[PDB]
C-alpha cells in the first residue's frame, strides 16, 4: 500500500508421482579407508606378537 | 479410549492475485583487487674504469 514495484513472477505447475511399490536400496561408505590404507599385510603385521 | 482427534492437509492456495510472491531474484557483485609489488633486486658489481 505505500511503494510500487514491477514484479516479475513465473508460476511453476507440476507434479512428481510414483508408479511401481519396488526399490533396492543401498548406503556405501568407507571408499576411503579401503583405498587410502593397508587392508591385507597390515593384518599380518598385527599378528606379530 | 480410540478415536480419531485431529488431521492435517497439503491444502494450497492458487494465488491467481499474487498474494504470495516468494522468493526474490537479484544481480550481484563482488570486487577483487590484487596490486603487483617490487621485489628486492640483484646486482652485478663491475669496475668503473
Amino acid at each position: 500500500g505505500h511503494q510500487v514495484t514491477r514484479e516479475i513472477a513465473a508460476i511453476p505447475f507440476n507434479l512428481h508421482v510414483n508408479n511401481i511399490p519396488f526399490a533396492l536400496e543401498f548406503k556405501i561408505t568407507g571408499f576411503q579407508k579401503v583405498m587410502g590404507e593397508t587392508q591385507f599385510n597390515g593384518k599380518l603385521a598385527d599378528l606379530k606378537p | 479410549d480410540l478415536a480419531v482427534i485431529g488431521f492435517e492437509l497439503d491444502t494450497r492456495f492458487t494465488n491467481t492475485n499474487r498474494r504470495q510472491r516468494g522468493h526474490l531474484l537479484q544481480t550481484r557483485a563482488l570486487q577483487f583487487r590484487h596490486p603487483i609489488p617490487m621485489h628486492a633486486p640483484v646486482t652485478l658489481p663491475m669496475d668503473t674504469m
